[PDB]
């Protein structure tokens, strides 16, 4: 759905960022939960609880490993890019998706 | 953090009614002698001539 | 005598509202130098040894 795929494109820019400055290997794309926390801040807002916000953040993430994409917070609250992302993220789903996108903006409007 | 807190606009709504009953006066003898002083050091400060 | 005037309740009312909107603010900087120097004078009064 919508907002999923809002998450799915902040994880993949992450992705795409860490995969250059380490390379195109294995999957060590980690990430810090609280990172997050602010890029999602700016679209779905800011309900004013912390506890909220990772309450909701935690239900998106766990809705995406439901499709595989990532794996869920470890100890230190990281985790990890599931590389099947990019293949779900490759320009060609970005472009169509960001086209329908623009239509959805334009009905809206 | 799970440590709540007050949002100014609490902090305004109490103090309209804290101060409300019983809004401590402000017209004071005190009051005037700080204003006194403000002005014997703002004026000085102002005063450019040596 | 003939002239309306603002009871008190409308003196707290209107400055409460003034104070709420985010134009800028009521305070300050100086406020702190003010309490400042209150704050000297009124310790150096206060204390009753000569």
């Amino acid at each position: 759905n919508l907002e999923q795929s809002l998450l799915v494109a902040i994880l993949r820019q992450h992705f795409v960022a860490w995969e250059q400055e380490s390379g195109t290997g294995a999957s060590q794309a980690q990430i810090a939960i609280d990172d997050l926390l602010p890029q999602l801040q700016i679209y779905l807002g800011d309900p004013g609880s912390e506890s909220k916000e990772r309450t909701r953040l935690l239900t998106l993430l766990d809705q995406l490993k439901g499709h595989g994409l990532v794996t869920s917070p470890d100890a230190h609250e990281r985790i990890v890019i599931r590389p099947i992302i990019a293949h779900l993220a490759d320009p060609i789903n970005l472009q169509a998706l960001l086209a329908w996108l623009r239509e959805q903006i334009a009905q809206q409007t | 953090d799970g440590r709540i807190f007050a949002t100014d606009a609490l902090e305004v709504a109490i103090t309209f009614v804290e101060s409300l009953d019983n809004r401590f006066m402000t017209s004071t003898a005190s009051r005037l002698s700080t204003v006194q002083r403000e002005i014997e050091n703002l004026e000085t400060r102002l005063n450019p001539n040596p």
